[PDB]
């Protein structure tokens, strides 16, 4: 049996006997992490004997 | 409520078994509930939110 009116947007659904609820609890979580690292090190010498 | 053409038994709709469409009245023009009213039915866990 069943045949209670269940809608999502304009689309109407027939729920299974087994299912208590199927309901559009919409949600969204985005997550962005960017980590850039640089190191440089320079070493020189110049040395002369005459 | 029997043979309203509305399923007034919640899950079973037993008030609408073997019910003649000649006896079913046009109980209402429409049956679309407000667009997410079922969520108002839900319970809430006040600790976990
Ligand atoms: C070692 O000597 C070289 C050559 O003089 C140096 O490089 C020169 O540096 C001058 C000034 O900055 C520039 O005008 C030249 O074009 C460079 N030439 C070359 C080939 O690099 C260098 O800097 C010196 N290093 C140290 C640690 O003294």
């Amino acid at each position: 049996g069943g045949c209670s009116p269940h809608y999502i947007l304009n689309t109407r659904f027939r729920k299974p006997y087994n299912v208590e609820s199927y309901t559009p609890q919409t949600q969204g979580k985005y997550e962005f992490i960017l980590k850039e690292y640089e190191s440089y090190s320079d070493f020189e010498r110049n040395v002369t004997e005459k | 409520l029997v043979c309203n053409g509305d399923s007034d038994c919640d899950e079973d709709s037993a008030d609408e078994d073997r019910c003649e469409d000649s006896e079913r009245r046009p109980s209402c023009d429409i049956d679309k509930p407000p667009p997410n009213i079922e969520l108002t039915g839900n319970g809430y866990n006040e600790l976990t939110g």
